[PDB]
RNA sequence: GGUGAAAUUCUUGGAUUUAUUGAAGACUAACUACUGCGAAAGCAUUUGCCAAGGACGUUUUCAUUAAUCAAGAACGAAAGUUAGGGGAUCGAAGAUGAUCAGAUACCGUCGUAGUCUUAACCAUAAACUAUGCCGACUAGGGAUCGGGUGGUGUUUUUCUUAUGACCCACUCGGCACCUUACGAGAAAUCAAAGUCUUUGGGUUCUGGGGGGAGUAUGGUCGCAAGGCUGAAACUUAAAGGAAUUG
RNA sequence: CUCUAACUAUAAAAAUCUCUCUUCUC
């Protein structure tokens, strides 16, 4: 090892405001928050590519300060009871994390599954619409 | 379509009949390979019919 | 293929041989068979485990093959043949086996499904040796008689 | 009328089976009218295959699948594109649609 | 988006002056014993930082460990007990697999075998192990299913608690680690059940804990250097 | 299949058949004359046996019950009857 | 119309007419 | 948060996410299939105990003990009702925030009863294979589950063998499936819905155009909800089934 | 006469309609 300080990008992309959220190996140490709803006016392309394109830049330029210069990706989706398929906007925030001079190990999912418990929102006939 | 020289070949090209024999064991030194059933078949029928037993090694591929 | 009680359509059972007369290939006494048979049950047997005691430790393939009557018939002839036949025998048994599971656990349902099917093959079965005159014709079955045939 | 002869639900000897939830619209479907789909996909698409390669330490990475069988309700399935109306005489067809790329 | 209706019911600074950076010290068990750093808030008098990284729980893949790629798919949780200043050394705490290699080998067609077992090492450390196997298409099987019976299965869940129970028993959880990464166990409970079923795919996963006796001081910093 | 012998079908579809299905019902059991290494009696058994024959001069076993017919002791020596 | 919801009006029908029976028996 | 899009709601008393953990209750994912068990409902974590059961093997035993069943009985999904226990999720009522001309509906957020249980009731479902049960025969093709036979079969490894796991052939029983009409149907279609004008194997229940109506009344069961039994007056020339073209 | 690989992913609102229907034989 050539001393690259390492961190787990750990991005959680639900089917609206995906987050990008960076910690150290521990993950009891948070930095660089900032999420897709941080930084779009929609308030519902908080989902959208561009949203955590822009999210994974302002936590590459921060981290990049911070000092750490590779990361772990740990994808989320929602999880749980819901439909937890990965979010459209995860994918381009780990493309943009990516991108930004930052290195890349270690991808995971971490989504939570359940074994079919607690059920699901909806009612019998679910959502119609 | 066709015509006269068209057909004309087509039938030339399958009049084509070879004179080396294709068949009688002219291969393989006057010997056929078969297994046990057929040379019992031969057999059966009441007839000389030179062969070459060889198992067929009933595992069969896996494909 | 009928399963009186059930849902099953099997045939699962035995071609009894077509000779009627003894194999050829036996060389035992029919005497010595009927003392075997009467011996094995002084200790205690049924005439199904006399049967299969005879099939497998030894040449018999059947009674009626080899001394000319059936294991039960014997039995009666020397006064063996017990008070109760077997086949109800067991069927008590089992009747009896299943309500002290019942009444040992309240809620089991499926059993007292099978213990109600068991009774109705018992009522029936005892029907048929009251009419044959095998059983006296007061005999029936309630509770506390069957843990007193079987004990 | 019978527009089905396994009514669609694919059970033939069975009685009840354990109904099943929708991935879009939570529709409390049993699990063989519950018409299932396995994605198995790459956690990142051929689209950033190569910067991945290009930024990533540990040269040569697996790069690890993402696996998930959906469950559909019927409903979304055919308005999701899942699954599509048929002739009459091909709705008798069971096998997949004849292998998407050899 | 800026919308908050500041239902709330600058003195900024950057948090960043008063962190540093400690390093994680893996066991000798493992070769590649330099794992890392962790971001801390900087010691004060009245809240010492080294009672704040005790407790610590940090998750590294194992071939991060150990090199080679072989070890990819499982993962490790080591635990921050004992901080000797700049510098910090981790016990084990957990085992694991990678969600991505599980849901690759439980596949359709093929019955998966769950064996369970809470057991107690040769020390006080009581832990709990999952090993999970599946039945193995023969080399010659025609048929395209490869299901196997419940007799089958519950003999081999009976073989795999024994064999667990047996080389946990036996052995401390430093031995018992040392003897996890080479994986002799899942070749073991295959050779064991050989007869029963063919079982590809035995492997230990999610390899538990649930207790620890008091400190264990000498060891643990005998398990390190 | 029109026009078929079914008075005398060969005896190869014979073996083919079940048991209670042939013209004349007859078993495809058998009974064996065993020898233990112990002693010199010849024991009389069935192919099907139900329990664990013994000879009557030795306590040892000669067949074991099975599902179907009867699994022999690993070193006996049978004689089909 | 629905059977079941044809059924409910009867229902609430025979509701009125038990509370007054039960009211003057 | 959430959505088509929003809003209600929670948040610098620092929510949303971040790591360990702890509590509660429910559930048993992926394995999960034109696969299994059961009388039907129904049944899916591990282990032990309790008894039960189908199928197969049987040169074992009794010898008509059987098939279907008015009367009588046992179980009987969900929902619902009395009490005691719990009280996570989801959610009848309700509270609202939207959409609309209206929306006390569908989208959303909270949310009692209920969902989960120990006793006691309830006996109804598109309780469906809308195909009663037992029995015989009739046509070809593969597979699949449980059992059993044989292989001069193959890997297994414990030197060889015994198993097990496969491979080939056969057979019994089961959920099933493909083709076909040479049979049946008004056809859709059925390997039974065939062996029915060339009409009779045994047997139980039900229907006689639609509506009124599964209503009233009278019984009977139920604490209640309601269940079982169950017409007529009158009105009507159709209602309905399958398929063909638009 | 010889083979088991590639992949995604939208759901705004839209109520109603009056007459009158008429032969097929060489
Ligand atoms: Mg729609
Ligand atoms: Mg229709
Ligand atoms: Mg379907
Ligand atoms: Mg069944
Ligand atoms: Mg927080
Ligand atoms: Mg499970
Ligand atoms: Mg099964
Ligand atoms: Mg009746
Ligand atoms: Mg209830
Ligand atoms: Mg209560
Ligand atoms: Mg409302
Ligand atoms: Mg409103
Ligand atoms: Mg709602
Ligand atoms: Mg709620
Ligand atoms: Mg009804
Ligand atoms: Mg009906
Ligand atoms: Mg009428
Ligand atoms: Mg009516
Ligand atoms: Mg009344
Ligand atoms: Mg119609
Ligand atoms: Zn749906
Ligand atoms: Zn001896």
């Amino acid at each position: 090892d050539n001393s690259q300080v390492f961190g787990v990008a750990r991005i959680f992309a639900s089917f609206n405001d995906t987050f990008v959220h960076v910690t150290d190996l521990s993950g009891r140490e948070t930095i660089a928050r900032v999420t897709g709803g941080m930084k779009v006016k929609a308030d519902r392309d908080e989902s959208s590519p561009y949203a955590a394109m822009l999210a994974a830049q302002d936590v590459a330029a921060k981290c990049k300060e911070v000092g750490i210069t590779a990361v772990h990706i740990k994808i989320r989706a929602t999880g749980g009871t819901r439909s937890k398929t990965p979010g459209p906007g995860g994918q381009a925030a780990l493309r943009a994390l990516a991108r930004s001079g930052l290195r890349i190990g270690r991808i995971e999912d971490v989504t939570p599954v359940p074994s079919d418990s607690t059920r699901k929102k909806g009612g019998r006939r679910g959502r119609r619409l | 379509i066709s015509f006269k020289l068209q057909e004309e070949e087509r039938e030339r090209k399958d009049q084509y009949v070879p004179d080396v024999s294709a068949l009688d064991l002219s291969h393989s030194n006057d010997v056929l390979n078969v297994d046990t059933q057929t040379a019992e078949l031969v057999n059966s029928l009441g007839l000389k019919l030179p062969l070459s037993v060889s198992s067929v090694s009933a595992v069969r591929d896996r494909r | 293929m009928g399963r009186m009680h059930s849902k099953g359509k099997g045939m699962s059972s035995s071609a009894i041989p077509y000779s009627r007369n003894a194999p050829a290939w036996f060389k035992g006494s029919s005497d010595g068979v009927v003392e075997q048979i009467i011996k094995y049950a002084r200790k205690g047997l049924t005439p199904s485990q006399i049967g299969v005691l005879l099939r497998d430790a030894h040449g018999v393939t059947q009674a009626k093959v080899i001394t000319g009557n059936k294991i039960l018939r014997i039995l009666k002839s020397n006064g063996l043949a017990p008070e109760i036949p077997e086949d109800l025998y067991f069927l008590i048994k089992k009747a009896v086996s299943v309500r002290k599971h019942l009444e040992r656990n309240r809620k089991d349902k499926d059993a007292k499904f099978r213990l109600i099917l068991i009774e109705s093959r018992i009522h029936r079965l005892a029907r048929y040796y009251r009419t044959v005159s095998v059983l006296p014709p007061n005999w029936k079955y309630e509770s506390a008689t069957a843990s007193a045939l079987v004990n | 009328p019978k527009k089905r002869a396994s009514n669609g639900r694919n059970k033939k000897g069975r009685g009840h089976v354990k109904p099943v939830r929708c991935v879009n619209c939570s529709r409390s479907v049993p699990k063989d009218k519950a018409i299932k789909r396995m994605a198995i996909r790459n956690i990142v698409e051929a689209a950033a295959i190569r910067d991945l390669s290009e930024a990533s330490v540990y040269a040569e990475y697996a790069l690890p699948k993402t696996y998930n069988k959906l469950h559909y309700c019927i409903s979304c399935a055919i308005h999701a594109r899942i699954v599509r109306v048929r002739s009459r005489t091909d709705r008798r067809i069971r096998a997949p649609p004849q292998r998407p790329r050899f | 988006a800026v919308g908050k209706n500041k239902r709330l019911s600058k003195r900024v600074v950057d948090p960043f002056t008063r962190k540093e950076w400690y390093d994680i010290k893996a066991p000798s068990t493992f070769e590649n014993r330099n794992v890392g750093k962790t971001l801390v808030n900087k010691s004060v008098g009245l809240k010492n930082a080294s009672d704040s990284l005790k407790g610590r729980v940090v998750e590294v893949c194992l071939a991060d460990l150990q090199g080679s790629e072989d070890h990819s798919f499982r993962k490790v949780k080591l635990r921050v007990d004992e901080v000797q200043g700049k510098n910090l050394l981790t016990n084990f705490h957990g085992m694991d697999f990678t969600t991505d290699k599980l849901r690759s080998m439980v596949r359709k067609w093929q019955t998966l075998i769950e064996a369970n077992v809470t057991v107690k090492t040769s020390d006080d450390y009581v832990l709990r192990i999952f090993a999970i196997a599946f039945t193995r298409k023969q080399a010659n099987q025609v048929k395209r299913t490869s299901y196997a019976q419940s007799s089958h299965i519950r003999q081999i869940r009976k073989v795999i608690s024994e064999i667990l129970t047996r080389e946990v028993q036996n052995s401390t959880l430093a031995q018992l680690t040392s003897k996890l990464i080479p994986e002799v166990i899942n070749k073991e409970i295959e050779n064991a059940t050989k007869d029963i079923f063919p079982l590809q795919n035995v492997h230990i996963r999610k390899v538990k804990l649930l207790k620890q006796p008091k400190f264990d001081l000498g060891s643990l910093l005998s398990l390190h250097g | 299949v029109l026009v078929q012998d079914l008075l005398h079908p060969t005896a190869a579809s014979e073996a083919r058949k079940h048991k209670l299905k042939t013209l004349v019902q007859s078993p495809r059991s058998h009974f064996l004359d065993v020898k233990c290494p112990g002693c010199l009696n010849i024991t009389t058994v069935f192919s099907h046996a139900q329990t664990a024959v013994t000879c009557e001069s030795c306590s040892t076993v000669l067949c074991t019950p099975t599902g179907g017919k009867a699994k022999l002791s690993e070193g006996t020596s049978f004689r089909r009857k | 119309m629905r059977a079941k919801w044809r059924k409910k009006r009867t229902r609430r029908l025979k509701r009125k007419r038990r509370k007054v029976r039960a009211r003057s028996k």
